[PDB]
């Protein structure tokens, strides 16, 4: 209780209560699901809606013509990140002409992220992001934690009962790298799907899609583009 | 050896008895972690990491405890990683500050005393917080010599012929000991190295772990490089028969 | 000006003239322009008035600093690198050339710092617009260890040669005669010129001044 | 990284007393004895410089400091913080000077040395000096002895003592002196009111002692305390 | 420099730095005002009156400019401070603009530097309220009210400070169309409010007036003793003869 | 960081500032002085603190501070603090001179001292000063003045009045005696000896304990003056000349 | 027990924040709806005392010509927001001769959301979160629009929306009477029918405000006889 | 009093209501943590000092274990208690050298060194954001005309020349020692201080080293280079001690 309250402060038992805080805020959002094939990278994104009258909350946004990203915690914080990858890769751009390496920027984001971990008043960023892009090296999944720590994924998922959704793309981890655009999309989102009780299901109302690849520059689709998508899947059991 | 009456909330606040209780708990943050060893042999430097996997969605490679700080200069990570990471930051800026500065490569034993003094900055503050993790720099050259440092949270910093980070730190230092790297070269340290991360893991409380390694030394022309997969396969091998006896 | 100094086999005698200038017109016929620093170190000022005075000034004083936290007496060199590197920061903006001169733990030693912050450690130096004249002197009729009366005939002998051929420096000769025991500060050693006596009564008696409004105001 | 702490860190007690000066005040009575003596003709410091062993080298630190040609200090409390004072001091001394090429009256360098002094029990992130300090002069023909507290306040004494004992140094300066008196007089009955609370063979290595006429402020030598410690001369 | 939250939310979702302010308002002499037709009037109730104080000095009534005039309760210092900051302002909108000033922008210029107190770091919320009055062009006569808070509204009359509640709920049940139809009648109207909480006097209470396109005037404490025997005699002529 | 603020500049519960009043505690037992406006000038007096055998006097003043050459104040609380305040009115008064070319209103100075206390109340984290101080003064526009000021930044004009160790029966007695319009120097030195007599804890009253000043206007310049001990001495007899005078009606 | 104003809950949040949400709950409860016709925001005014003059009293303002903003809470804190976004509007014009997007004033505005601390701040810099709720109702090149922002910085859009104390209870009543194909009149009507509902006054001319902003029409606030003419059908 | 407190003084460098600063205190608690001590000695024509060599692993390069720090070419010191404090402190001490022979022209004065680091240090003493260091300094060196110099300097901000000192662990015994031996009067060469200093360093902690297990800082007027002894010639006072 005493070492509940600054960032700055270690616990006896060698851990930071505010980093552990923080990272209780990702679990806080609605959860969303992110997968590569060898060709593609897909985020898949359950929005959630306070009342039937307000729409649903926006989940994925665009970073770069080869990077898009998917956002797990405060909205604040995620714009504000997402606002730092935007001017990164704008940079980077702008300096050498050719598009930023996503490594490269997952780095920039664990440098920037790790910063307000270690001063007394400030606070770790409240934020879990799911990361596709594509680059000379392929497509790429990153995850982003509030402890500043990032992860290289095969495939992730984060959020509110995302435990399921993890369950899921590990078994399907080896089916993932040959897959095409179409049925990748479709374990995304039955990964997805698993994080739901059985008397709701994926809707076009309440599901964004962000796809990037060798072929295609990172789009969103959120209403009815969503349909060729989600029609063309199981019943799914009970 | 545990007081904790508002004597512990600081770096700037001394215990009764004279110790920052702080940087202690730093220190127990790097204990949390996996072991990370790193020994020197007469032609360079070795490192092994045991990289434990939270996840099998993880790709290969991610998480990596084991930085290019300089062409000529490697380090390994135990602990905190992201504090790690933003120190790996700093340890690079310090080199490339000195070679546009003075004009040529940094030796090991200046990088790691600047790095460690930019770590004891932050046992002395309330504003800040001492780092949470516990790192080594390994170097070769020709006019420098093969050389092992390690630096931990409070700033110390010290140079080793074998060390090791983490959990079994001590365990892995009674297996090191056996060795006589001041004889052996890194073509063979490679294999005890791995032996060593093999027998330090424990494969009952810690799930599966991935096994990280980094050449710097005669063999590489001074440059520090991971091992390749060829020799890492080899070690690896080598290891899991030497766990049958 | 014209500022000169020498080393002989005791210490050190500095030298200088009494003219100040404004434009072609003599300001001052009596100004002392050898400048204590510490004790033991005195300073030679030529060049900007007010830039020699304030800067002679405020090096004695830091000086006084240094002696006062040391416990010791002050070093020569330390007053040379206080004021070389001080001038040089300002680019030559401070016109402060200066012979310094003192007696040190070390020994005697002589510096001429010149206003843009490059220093010459010589036995004898001069320094001012009269400094050829001076140097010219010190050329002739200087040899290594002489006693102090030569010396001080040898330096105010050069000072003469800036007084009468330089039309910047004129009247008094002022000498600092400093060894690792002594500080002979000789005020007007030399008075070689000489206002001529007046020939004539032209004071006003009272009264020849017409006055158009008076007003007394005691004291106390 | 660091910056510093804004806030006062001496506060007013609900009865209405900064604590901390006080606790100063405590640090201050703690501390080795200083006698100050002014004198008609002269102004003498005196303090025990007992120091702790056979070892210590008591020619290489004093507790009775120069601030100018003209100006001297002793004091009563933490050495360190009495160090920083005498820098500052001289320091402050040194800029009147290089302004009014004139030497700094006593009475402006005990004001300007007191507003540093109080500045550390009102500024953000300090504690007040744990010091007091007697500050000798020789200004305008007559001599000056000042003292100046912790809070920064300062008082113009005839005579006075600070540290252990003060009190009882207090009443025997009040007692077994008084004014007309020259400054041998006066050093001897410094010493003397030094030694009413020497617990010890006071040498002329356990005190020392700075005197001011007005031929300047200067240390007595330890031959000089030699002479006046055989109880004459 | 001083980077300390101060003003902060509490978890019922209160600002109590705020409410400690208002407080010390509630501690604050009274102060009232009214708006009548071609005249508005404000009267400050006790003013500690100790007999030995110049009066002057100590008036809790400023001019702001020759348009706007204001009256405060609560801290002194506090409300000098916004006083001159506020005068200041008035003489910069007629700098960069040459018309000169609305009653409604200097008190949202009030309001808005109490908040910014209120939010700022470092800081503490000034411990005033103020009546705000004024003759803009256009002739339309308009008294304002401001808060510690930074909230602030327009009324046709109102109170604050210790017993403001009472002084409210009096002016409430007095303000009509018929009282203040006149000048006397106004200032008559704000006497009486004054004397229904007031410590029963006319040397405790200090009224000023401002009129037309006429300057500020203060009322000497002869020409209050003339309104409160009007009023004591107009409550003896139809409350003595009725009851 | 946060946990050794002391929160200085904050609002109690009940709406007020604690460290003000606790000011206010450790001006109430500082020294009394007191300051009395009359008709033909304007008078301090204050009890002196500074009251040992083995003390050297080698000032005009130890609680009075010349401020203006029409100017003059008094203190009341922590000395240092009140040294840093009158050096700053000095300042600030220089200031209003080099600007206006004419001596700063005295109401003016008090206000600018008071922002400058207030401001220490309001923001900075920083204890406030110590100190009380009563202003005596002339200016062109309101003649001789008094005026008081506490460590809330607050202040006022008054024709008499008392600050410092047992106040409150001062002014209740400065009430008593008071004399509005009717004042001369005179009366209000006799007035002043009176209540600094009751007033003082350590009776008999002698000059050695007390401090009289007058501010006066003469020939066209002002005149601030320090009363001699004798002159004092005077007053005081002249006091129990008149208290030993009124009791013999028995 | 005082803590920074950054410090996170063990549940994951923060804590003048959530007191900020708490706050909002005590302020006047006002409702938006969007409809093809146009957008309306209704809102109570709380007159405290028959002196106050309640033309004074505006929690609608007008951000632009084709926006308004309808505001719950402390509306101290909601004016610095209000007078930041027409200020960016403005900026916008300038820069891109055209009009704001109603979603991205809602960001801009949106943006000010955690941007208060203590350490490692700017001198000026904002302490605390804002106490206040808001609804931007307005017309764009998508249509008519309406969107909701609270402290958190958390800006989403809404096709009917309450804020305030009776939040809960009219949202419902929202819920009962709304289907995507409303004539604004309708929703005028149904705004101030959960109005006088939910309120503890009688509902009358100066007991509200309400204003549109409608595809062929600037932002309208509603005049008293206007007021009064949707009244008297009540 | 007599081991009250109040309020904050026990975290931070303010007032016990005693007048003492128990932070300060508790850094000379810290500067014992090291558990190692060290002697510092003066002769006649030379300084010495000599410290613990705690090597209790082979895994260590132990050239890179030292207490010693060359400082300036004629000034040596030696470092007891934390020691990335110490690391520190001996950083800034090379500063604030070579800074001054930058500023005044000539070598700094061991007076003037320590009384440098003790002025910067009384600031950690006075500041409540900072913490002092756990570490203590002893400066040799030999002066142009006062000779051979020995100074310390404290966390609490004290410094002072000695004719010799110690600190760390056993540091009070060492000095009842050094006193004693002091008092005696001997004829103090170089062996006779070397000597002094190992056989007080090893009376006290009653151990009887090997070569290994100290290290000797030494200053000579003959040589004022400051010089780190070998192995070999260390053990040849070791050796040298054990026949009388
Ligand atoms: C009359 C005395 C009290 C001082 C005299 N002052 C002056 O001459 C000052 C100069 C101020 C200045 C401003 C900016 C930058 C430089 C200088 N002039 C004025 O005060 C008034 N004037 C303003 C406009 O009309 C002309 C001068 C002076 O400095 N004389 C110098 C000569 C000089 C050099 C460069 C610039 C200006 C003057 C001098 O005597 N120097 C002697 C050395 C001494 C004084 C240490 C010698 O060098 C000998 C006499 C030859 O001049």
């Amino acid at each position: 209780n005493q070492y509940d309250n600054d960032v700055t402060v270690w616990s006896p038992q060698g851990r930071i209560h505010q980093i552990e805080y923080a990272m209780e805020a990702v679990k806080q959002g609605s959860a969303t699901v992110g997968l590569k094939s060898k060709t593609h990278a897909v985020l898949v994104a359950l929005k959630r809606a306070q009342s039937e009258l307000a729409a649903h909350q926006k989940k994925i946004l665009h970073v770069d013509n080869h990077i898009g990203i998917s956002i797990a915690g405060l909205t604040a914080d995620a714009r504000l990140l997402c606002n730092f990858m935007r001017q990164e890769c704008l940079d980077s751009r702008f300096v050498f002409d050719r598009p930023l390496p996503v490594s490269r920027l997952v780095s920039l984001i664990g440098s920037k992220t790790q910063i307000p971990t270690q001063r007394y008043g400030r606070r770790p960023y409240g934020v879990g992001l799911l990361i596709a892009g594509y680059d000379d090296m392929g497509p790429h999944i990153f995850q982003t934690c509030p402890s500043a720590n990032y992860f290289d994924c095969r495939a992730m998922s984060i959020g509110a009962r995302s435990q399921s959704a993890r369950t899921y793309l590990e078994r399907h981890m080896s089916e993932f790298m040959e897959c095409n655009l179409n049925e990748l999309v479709k374990h995304g989102l039955r990964a997805l799907r698993e994080t739901l009780p059985a008397e709701q299901d994926l809707t076009t109302k309440n599901v964004s899609i962000g796809i990037v690849g060798k072929d295609l520059e990172f789009t969103i689709y959120d209403d009815d583009d969503v349909s060729p998508f989600l029609e063309g899947l199981e019943e799914r059991p009970q | 050896s545990s007081i904790g009456t508002g004597y512990d909330l600081s770096a700037s606040t001394f215990s009764p008895d004279g110790r920052v209780f702080q940087v202690e708990y730093a220190m127990k943050a790097v204990e949390n972690s996996s072991t990370a060893i790193g020994i020197r042999c007469k032609d360079g430097v070795v490192f092994g990491v045991e990289k434990l996997v939270l996840s099998k969605l993880y790709e290969e490679g991610s998480n990596k405890r084991l930085f290019n700080v300089d062409r000529h200069v490697g380090m390994a990570v135990a602990g905190l990683l992201a504090d790690a990471r933003s120190l790996a930051d700093i340890a690079r800026e310090e080199a490339s500050n000195f070679r546009s500065n003075f004009g040529y490569n940094i030796p090991l034993k200046h990088l790691a005393d600047r790095v460690a003094m930019y770590v004891h900055a932050y046992t002395l503050y309330s504003a800040v917080r001492p780092f949470g993790c516990s790192f080594m720099l390994g170097s070769y050259s020709v006019n420098d010599g093969a050389q092992l440092y390690m630096i931990d949270p409070s700033g110390v910093s010290y140079g080793y012929w074998g060390c090791a980070i983490g959990k079994a730190r001590q365990a892995a230092k009674t297996e090191i000991e056996k060795l006589q790297m001041k004889e052996m070269t890194c073509r063979d340290i490679v294999k005890e190295v791995a032996k060593i991360i093999y027998i330090v893991h424990d494969e009952v409380k810690d799930k599966a772990f991935e096994l990280e390694l980094s050449w710097v030394g005669e063999l590489t022309n001074g440059r520090h490089e991971i091992v390749p997969k060829d020799i890492r396969e080899e070690a690896e091998k080598y290891a899991k028969e030497s766990l049958k006896e | 000006t014209t500022i000169a100094g020498v080393v002989y086999k005791d210490g050190i005698v500095l030298g200088a003239d009494t003219r100040a200038t404004e434009g072609m017109v003599v300001a001052d016929k009596n100004c002392s322009k050898i400048h204590f620093i510490s004790p033991n170190i005195y300073c030679c000022g030529a060049g900007t008035a007010a830039d020699t005075d304030m800067t002679t000034q405020l090096i004695s004083s830091n000086l006084e600093l240094h002696s006062l936290s040391t416990g010791r007496l002050p070093r020569v060199v330390t007053a040379n690198r206080m004021l070389k590197q001080m001038l040089f920061r300002y680019q030559g903006y401070i016109g402060a050339a200066l012979v310094l001169g003192g007696v040190d733990v070390t020994g005697p030693h002589l510096y001429s710092i010149y206003p843009h912050g490059s220093t010459d450690k010589l036995p004898y130096v001069t320094m001012g617009s009269g400094s050829l004249a001076a140097m010219a002197v010190f050329e002739d009729k200087f040899r290594p260890d002489m006693e102090e009366e030569e010396a001080k005939n040898l330096v105010s002998e050069a000072i003469a040669a800036g007084i009468f051929n330089d039309l910047g420096s004129g009247s008094n000769i002022d000498l600092c005669v400093i060894s690792k025991n002594k500080l002979d500060f000789l005020r007007p050693y030399t008075v070689p010129n000489k206002k001529g006596t007046r020939l004539g009564r032209y004071r006003c008696e009272k009264g020849t001044t017409a006055v158009l409004t008076e007003k007394i105001t005691p004291l106390e | 990284a660091e910056r510093g702490y804004s806030f006062s860190l001496t506060t007013f007690s609900p009865s209405g007393k900064l604590v901390q000066i006080e606790y100063a005040l405590a640090a201050v009575a703690g501390g080795a004895p200083s006698v100050g003596i002014k004198a008609a003709n002269g102004v003498v410091l005196a303090t025990e410089k007992k120091q702790k062993s056979i070892l210590y080298d008591e020619r290489s630190v004093h507790k009775v400091e120069p601030i100018t040609k003209h100006i001297g200090l002793v004091y009563s409390g933490m050495g360190p913080d009495y160090r920083v004072l005498v820098h500052r001091a001289r320091k402050l001394a040194q800029q009147y000077y290089l302004v009014y090429q004139e030497p700094i009256p006593t009475a402006q360098l005990v004001q300007r040395v007191a507003s540093v002094m109080q500045e550390y029990t009102q500024s953000g992130g300090v504690r007040p000096f744990g010091v007091s300090l007697l500050i000798c002069g020789w200004n305008e023909g007559r001599p000056y002895l000042f003292q100046s507290d912790p809070s920064g306040a300062y008082f113009a004494w005839k005579a006075t003592a600070m540290g252990k004992n003060y009190v009882n140094g207090k009443t025997f300066l009040e007692k077994r002196y008084n004014e007309d008196l020259e400054l041998e007089d006066a050093i001897h009955t410094a010493i003397l009111t030094l030694k009413e609370s020497f617990e010890g063979q006071m040498t002329e290595d356990n005190i020392e002692v700075g005197i001011c006429n007005e031929a300047g402020f200067r240390r007595l030598t330890p031959t000089e305390v030699k002479d006046y410690l055989a109880a004459i001369a | 420099s001083y980077d300390r939250a101060i003003t902060v939310f509490s978890p019922d979702g209160h600002l109590f730095q705020v409410e400690y302010a208002q407080e010390a308002v509630k501690k604050g002499s009274t102060a009232v005002g009214v708006r009548g037709r071609d005249i508005v009037v404000l009267g400050v109730e006790k003013k500690s009156v100790a007999k030995l104080q110049d009066e002057r000095t100590v008036r809790k009534i400023c001019a702001l400019d020759d348009n706007v005039c204001m009256a405060f309760a609560g801290l002194t210092a506090d409300a000098r401070i916004v006083i001159n900051r506020a005068r200041v302002e008035c003489q910069s909108h007629r700098l960069t603009v040459e018309d000169p000033v609305t009653v409604e922008y200097i008190t949202r210029y009030i309001a808005s530097l109490k908040q910014r107190y209120t939010q700022s770091n470092g800081r503490r919320p000034f411990g005033i309220s103020a009546l705000i009055v004024g003759f803009d062009f256009d002739g339309t006569p308009r008294l304002y009210q401001t808060d510690p808070s930074g909230t602030y509204h327009a009324w046709k009359a109102n109170a604050i400070g210790r017993g403001a509640k009472s002084v409210r709920e009096f002016l409430e049940k007095n303000y009509t169309d018929e009282a203040i139809e006149t000048d006397d009648l106004t200032i008559k109207l704000v006497i009486k409010a004054l004397l229904e909480v007031v410590q029963s006097g006319g040397k405790n209470i200090e009224l000023a007036v401002m009129r037309r396109d006429q300057s500020l005037k203060i009322l000497n404490p002869e020409e209050i003793e003339k309104y409160v025997a009007e009023i004591e005699k107009e409550k003896e002529e139809n409350e003595k003869k009725k009851q | 960081s946060r946990r050794y603020d002391s929160r200085t500049t904050i609002f109690s519960p009940e709406g007020r500032l604690y460290q003000v009043e606790y000011a206010m505690e450790a001006i109430g037992h500082a020294g009394t002085c007191l300051g009395i406006l009359a008709n033909d000038g304007v008078l301090l007096a204050a009890e002196r603190r500074n009251i040992h055998k083995l003390l050297d006097e080698v000032f005009f003043s130890e609680k009075i501070y010349k401020l203006n050459e029409d100017m003059a104040c008094s203190v009341a609380g922590i000395t240092s603090d009140a040294n840093v305040l009158t050096n700053e009115l000095r300042l600030i008064a220089q200031r209003y001179l080099l600007q206006y070319q004419e001596p700063i209103p005295c109401e003016q100075l008090v206000t600018a001292l008071c922002d400058i206390k207030q401001a220490y109340t309001q923001f900075g984290g920083k204890r406030p000063f110590g100190v009380s101080l009563l202003y005596i003064g002339w200016d062109k526009h309101y003649g001789f003045q008094l005026y008081q000021s506490d460590p809330s930044g607050n202040y006022g004009g008054w024709k008499a009045t008392c600050i410092g160790n047992n106040s409150a029966a001062a002014v209740s007695m400065l009430k008593q005696d008071y004399k509005e319009g009717e004042m001369t120097l005179k009366s209000a030195l006799a007035l002043a000896i009176k209540v600094l007599n009751k007033t003082m804890d350590v009776s008999k009253l002698s000059a050695e304990k007390v401090e009289i000043a007058t501010l006066t206007r003469e020939n066209g310049k002002t005149v601030i003056r320090v009363l001699k001990q004798k002159e004092v001495e005077q007053l005081i007899k002249k006091h129990e000349e008149e208290e030993a005078k009124a009791e013999r009606e028995k | 027990y005082d803590r920074g104003v950054n410090t996170f809950s063990p549940e994951g949040r923060l804590f003048q924040v959530e007191y900020a949400i708490e706050a909002i709950k005590l302020g006047s409860t006002a409702i938006g709806i969007q409809t093809s016709e146009g957008v309306c925001l209704a809102v109570e005014k709380r007159i405290t005392s028959p002196l106050m003059e309640p033309s004074s009293i505006e929690k609608i303002v007008e951000i632009d010509a084709h926006i308004g903003c309808a505001m719950s809470g402390l509306i101290a804190d909601a004016k610095t927001l209000i007078d930041k976004a027409r200020v960016e509007t403005q900026n916008h014009w300038f820069t891109y001769n055209e009009t704001m997007t109603v979603e991205s004033v809602t960001q801009a505005v949106s943006n000010l959301a955690l941007q208060f601390g203590e350490e490692d701040a700017d001198p000026g810099a904002m302490s605390r979160p804002f106490g206040v709720a808001l609804l931007f109702g307005g017309v764009d090149e998508k249509g008519p629009q309406l969107f909701h922002m609270d402290p958190s910085g958390t800006f989403v859009q809404c096709d009917a929306r309450a804020i305030g104390s009776a939040s809960e209870g009219a949202q419902s009543s929202l819920q009962e009477v709304y289907h995507k194909s409303m004539t604004l009149k309708e929703a005028i009507k149904s705004s101030l029918i959960i109005l006088k509902q939910v309120m503890e006054e009688k509902l009358n001319a100066t007991n509200i405000e309400l204003a549109t902003v409608q595809p062929g029409q600037n932002f309208h606030m509603f005049t008293k006889e206007e007021l009064e003419e949707v009244i008297k059908d009540i | 009093s007599r081991g009250s407190s109040a309020g904050f003084d026990r975290h931070i460098t303010i007032f016990s209501p005693e007048g003492r600063l128990y932070q300060v205190e508790y850094a000379f608690k810290a500067i014992n943590q090291g558990g190692l001590t060290s002697v510092a000695v003066r002769g006649k024509d030379c300084a010495v000092i000599v410290t613990q060599k705690k090597v209790p692993d082979k895994l260590l390069d132990s050239s890179t274990v030292t207490h010693l720090f060359k400082i300036t070419e004629n000034i040596g010191c030696v470092m007891t208690g934390m020691t990335a404090d110490s690391r520190s402190q001996v950083q800034r001490a090379r500063y604030e050298a070579a800074n001054w022979k930058y500023k005044y022209g000539y070598e700094i004065p061991v007076d003037m060194l320590c009384k440098r680091i003790a002025d910067i240090s009384q600031v950690y003493t006075q500041n409540a954001e900072m913490r002092p260091l756990g570490c203590c300094m002893i400066l040799i060196g030999i002066d142009e005309e006062q000779g051979p110099q020995v100074y310390k300097c404290d966390p609490a901000g004290y410094y002072c020349g000695f004719k010799a000192t110690a600190a760390g662990v056993k540091q009070t015994e060492s000095t009842s020692f050094l006193e004693k031996k002091v008092k005696k009067k001997f004829d103090w060469t170089f062996e006779q201080t070397v000597e002094t200093a190992i056989t007080c360093l090893s009376t006290v902690l009653s151990i009887d080293f090997k070569p290994s297990e100290i290290e000797v800082g030494v200053v000579t007027v003959e040589n004022p280079k400051f010089r780190i002894l070998t192995e070999a010639e260390i053990d040849a006072h070791l050796v040298a001690l054990a026949e009388r």
